[PDB]
RNA sequence: UAAUAGCGCCGCAAUUCAUGCUGCUUGCAGCCUCUGAAUUUUGUUAAAUGAGGGUUAGUUUGACUGCAGUCUUGCUUUCUGACCCUGGUAGCUGCUCACCCUGAUGCUGCUGUCAAUAGACAGGAUAGGUGCGCUCCCAGCAAUAAGGGCGCGGAUGUACUGCUG
């Protein structure tokens, strides 16, 4: 539900200047924090095989480094934004580790059952078609299939009859008469075996890095290299992987995660204003379009209401709910605080804006915050329950709010979306009570007068990855894409899904379970081309490389999350299914959605 | 058919220390074969071309050197000593010669692509990298055919001469 | 790159004799100078990355060069690198 | 002079139905006047796409209250228009070349005038090949993909853009 809105501040020198002051001081502290994990801490391993950060343990290293001679001058708030900068870092660093983890063991158990017939034959002592009977008994017994097949592999071992158990598990956990052809099981068992060679390359992933913008590192190792010779052939390239390496320019963002630290006003000019909790001398001024005024008006009115009401509204609801103050790139020549440009990013829950939609985020945390207490059920604990407690009493007393009837849609209509390499979308209706189509869109129709950006999407990304390659030849700097494009055509055809929803009065929108479809297809080439260029790897990865470079183009996730994005700002609900290997993309649509449909049991 | 007589080829017998480039190059002129040929009947594909090169990136595996066994009739830890011992740096751009000892046994040594050697023990010789007269700089050791110069026709044997 | 006199002023101070167009002791004395006058240059144009690519050559040539003349004659090494300024 | 072919786009001609068009049988009959899918074809002052590099806190897509009245901000991006340029000297620095053959995701390609030296002057995004483009093709160059040939000095214990500038 959440939506990001942005605008510049503005403010003479003086507040620009010490603001990016402690900003490159901060920005120190959260490089130091990191390395207190990265290499320092002991338990590191620990944290690895469970997945998780200690919820303590990043403002355990700070607390110390709080008089650290070197960051001691900054505000209790800068503080708190380096201790969730790095806190956030590594929860999600350990959690993409994990989760390789688990793929890398859920298929080495495969490698392992995934035999061939004349295998299970040797392996069994017995007949197929004596594994064909004990695949039908296993499935007799079983009637979550594939997982009690998983289960039933790994206990109940049953002098070997586990490997009729695998018979099920790849035919798909059905029955087979077919006795399979070598050649095209050899493929399949080496594309297992690709996928765990490539998972453990990629499990072995580097350290999260800090952004060092001293140049020191860099300036020490070119005075060192230039006038030194080194004793190794890794140490004149440990130098050169450092001086190769670009620097950043730009700090860390400040992360203000209480929306009450923001605290806003209205000028004498009749301009809106904003300070933050810490750095309350600095006022700066508010500079965004029309188009998106009305949330920064709406923040000062949320502030005023509650001041008006000594306190007796709770922020729990505030429109605003948390601020990322970030310095964007400028060009040309300048100092810092001169050149860059200060934009605040503000986290909004959308659903906050009208009074209908309030009443749901009332509802929620109410339920939320009842549960936890009834949960806790200490010395400090005492006072963190009195604050649920009264975020509890306080949330029931209403902001005075603009009203809208909420969005309702018929829960047997649904609108199916099948996405590909050559249609990104293309879209069907269905009554699934009548199983009649109620409407088909393909791009032509569901983007109407746009249609020439997809053409023009194709010639840009073609003509631009050319001159890239012409520019880096020539060492230009000059390197250009078509990403923005890419982004506004997933966003008009999210918009146009959703509103043939709204039209037709659907209930849901389904989005297939593509899943990680780039490893997939990046192994099946693979195991492909190693059969038709043996022993030169070179001609292997040369074999299909437009087709693995437009799946690793294809913006599925992106198209997904916009979709998304744009139904929940509107109230359909999102659905989900397998989307069919063959059939048109109309029929794979059409399919999709009946499938959604039959899950709701 | 066949007169009851069991499937063959022109097999040779390698030297005392020979490298594995060479080797290959003595067996597919033995039997008439192409680099991508002997590849090809060994199963291993386009990889002989790499060896032949001294292109040992990604090293002879287990699995190859028992391929390449099956063909030229040497078995996977006789074939292993025709290639560097574990961490032993070899380098493979100058391709390198003795010529004193080529007399006693023509063939290239594995030895004297060693990093570690500069001279050949058994003579107290300077190792050649190139031609003495023409300057030349050697074949790879596949291509040793002639067992001479390629460019002024001057035998190995004759380069005991013309060198330290 | 370096002028004409600058190069026939170093060959003429690191060569053996008249004849040394280009002993190890003299090419990496060109390439010396060289790495020199392209530190101070490439220290304050930090965006020049076309420079980086000439630096990290320029650089790993002399180390072979000096890798070659230890083994060759240490006395010969020993000296180049006092008359070089290097460590 | 040349650019025949291949590949990707753009419509235009058809053929087959529907997500469309007339009926009531709310699912059939009927056709292509539209709006759309699929295949095939085509390059006819047909039609439609059409990347030489740059330029505005630009306009419209906005909020609230019963389609009328108030308030309004200049954020981040995609197009369509329009206009401008096709650059100037002052240092620093990378790469490339003895000389040849093959010729690469190599460079170059507009109009007019003067020279017919390789370059100036004045116009200009129509700018080599086709309806429009390419790593494809044609023409010239090719040392600056790569491989091979190979001359004379230094060095010659594996280093040698290290020399011929």
């Amino acid at each position: 539900s959440q939506i990001t809105i942005q605008a510049r501040l503005i403010s003479f020198e003086s507040n620009r200047q010490q603001l990016w002051k402690l900003m490159a001081d901060l920005n120190t502290p959260l490089i130091n924090e990191l390395l207190c994990q990265l290499g320092q801490h002991p338990d590191f391993e620990k944290w690895q095989q469970k997945g998780k950060l200690p919820s303590t343990v990043v403002s355990q290293l700070c607390q110390p480094l709080k008089t650290d001679p070197r960051f001691a001058g900054q505000p209790s708030r800068l503080y708190m934004s380096a201790i969730h900068i790095v806190d956030y870092i590594y929860k999600s660093w350990l959690a993409i580790q994990k989760r390789l983890q688990q793929q890398l063991d859920g298929k080495t158990r495969w490698l392992e059952m995934l035999n061939s017939d004349a295998e299970l034959v040797e392996l069994s002592g017995d007949t197929l078609e004596a594994i064909r009977v004990k695949a039908a008994e296993i499935l007799a017994i079983a009637m979550s299939l594939s997982k009690t097949l998983f289960d039933a592999y790994q206990e109940t071992e049953d002098i070997k009859s586990r490997s009729a158990i695998s018979y099920l598990l790849k035919n798909g956990c059905k029955l087979t008469d077919k006795e399979e052809d070598s050649e095209k099981f050899a493929k399949r068992r080496r594309q297992v075996e690709i996928q765990i060679q490539r998972l453990t390359e990629k499990l072995i992933s580097r350290m999260p890095k800090g952004r060092d913008l001293t140049n020191a590192k860099w300036l020490e190792t070119l005075l060192t290299a230039t006038t030194t010779v080194a004793e190794d052939n890794a140490q004149a390239k440990r130098w050169q992987d450092i001086l190769l390496t670009r620097s950043s320019s730009l700090p860390f963002p400040l992360v203000f995660e209480t929306n009450e630290d923001m605290v806003w006003s209205k000028n004498q000019k009749g301009r809106l204003c904003v300070h933050f909790n810490g750095l309350s001398d600095l006022i700066f001024e508010v500079y965004c379009g029309n188009r998106q005024l009305h949330w920064f008006q709406r923040f000062l009115e949320d502030q005023q209401t509650k001041r008006k009401s000594k306190n007796q509204h709770s922020s729990g609801l505030f429109t605003l709910r948390n601020g990322h103050l970030v310095w964007l790139e400028g060009e040309g020549k300048g100092e810092p605080w001169n050149l860059h440009h200060l934009t605040l990013y503000c986290c909004v829950d959308n659903r906050l804006w009208t009074e209908e939609g309030t009443e749901i985020v009332r509802q929620e945390k109410a339920d939320e915050i009842t549960k936890f207490i009834t949960n806790m059920k200490s010395d400090t604990q005492q006072a963190l329950i009195q604050r649920k407690q009264s975020t509890l009493t306080r949330i029931n007393n209403s902001f005075e709010r603009p009203s809208q009837p909420l969005y309702q849609g018929q829960s047997h209509i649904l609108v199916g979306v099948s996405l590909g390499l050559e249609k990104p979308a293309t879209v069907a209706v269905v009554d699934a009570i009548a199983n009649k189509v109620l409407a088909y869109r393909s791009i032509k129709q569901l983007l109407g007068d746009n249609y020439e950006l997809l053409n023009r999407q194709r010639r840009q990304q073609q003509y631009l990855s050319h001159e890239r390659h012409k520019a880096q030849k020539n060492f230009s700097p000059n390197q250009f894409g078509a990403s923005e494009l890419g982004q506004h055509i997933d966003r008009l055809l999210a918009k146009a899904i959703v509103a043939l929803a709204r039209t037709y009065k659907a209930g849901s929108i389904v989005l297939p379970k593509l899943g990680d479809m780039r490893e997939v297809v990046q192994s099946e080439i693979q195991a492909i081309a190693e059969q038709k260029f043996p022993g030169y790897i070179e001609g292997q990865q040369k074999y299909a490389k437009q087709y693995r470079v437009n799946v690793h183009r294809w913006s599925y996730g992106r198209l997904i999350q916009s979709i998304q994005s744009k139904a929940a700002q509107t109230g359909i609900v999102i659905e989900e299914g397998k989307q069919p290997i063959r059939g048109s993309p109309h029929d794979k649509a059409k399919e999709l959605a009946l499938s959604a449909y039959n899950l709701r049991l | 058919e066949a007169p009851d007589v069991k499937p063959w080829l022109f097999l040779i017998k390698p030297y005392e220390g020979e490298s594995l480039s060479h080797f290959l190059g003595r067996f597919r002129r033995a039997n008439h074969l192409s680099a991508s040929g002997l590849g090809t009947l060994a199963g291993i594909g386009a990889i002989v071309a790499r060896w032949e090169r001294f292109h040992f990136n990604p090293r002879p595996s287990q699995q190859e050197l028992e391929a390449i066994a099956s063909v030229v009739e040497v078995d996977a830890q006789r074939l292993a000593q025709m290639l560097p011992p574990a961490g032993v740096g070899m380098q493979h751009e100058p391709i390198r010669l003795c010529g004193a000892c080529y007399a006693e046994s023509p063939c290239h040594r594995i030895e004297w692509q060693y990093k570690s050697v500069w001279k050949c023990d058994r003579h107290q010789l300077k190792i050649l990298a190139k031609c003495p007269n023409c300057q030349a700089p050697f074949k790879m050791p596949a291509l040793w055919e002639d067992g001479c110069c390629h460019r002024c026709r001057m035998p190995f044997a004759e380069m005991a001469k013309l060198q330290k | 790159s370096l002028s004409t006199e600058a190069t026939a002023k170093i060959v003429s101070e690191f060569g053996r004799d008249a004849n040394d167009t280009g002993s190890t002791e003299v090419q990496v004395a060109l390439l010396t100078a060289q790495i020199n006058h392209l530190q101070g240059h490439f220290a304050e144009h930090k965006k020049d990355h076309h420079s980086r690519r000439g630096l990290l050559r320029m650089v790993s040539q002399r180390r072979k060069l000096l890798d070659y003349l230890k083994r060759k004659d240490v006395a010969r090494y020993t000296q180049l690198i006092e008359r070089l300024g290097l460590r």
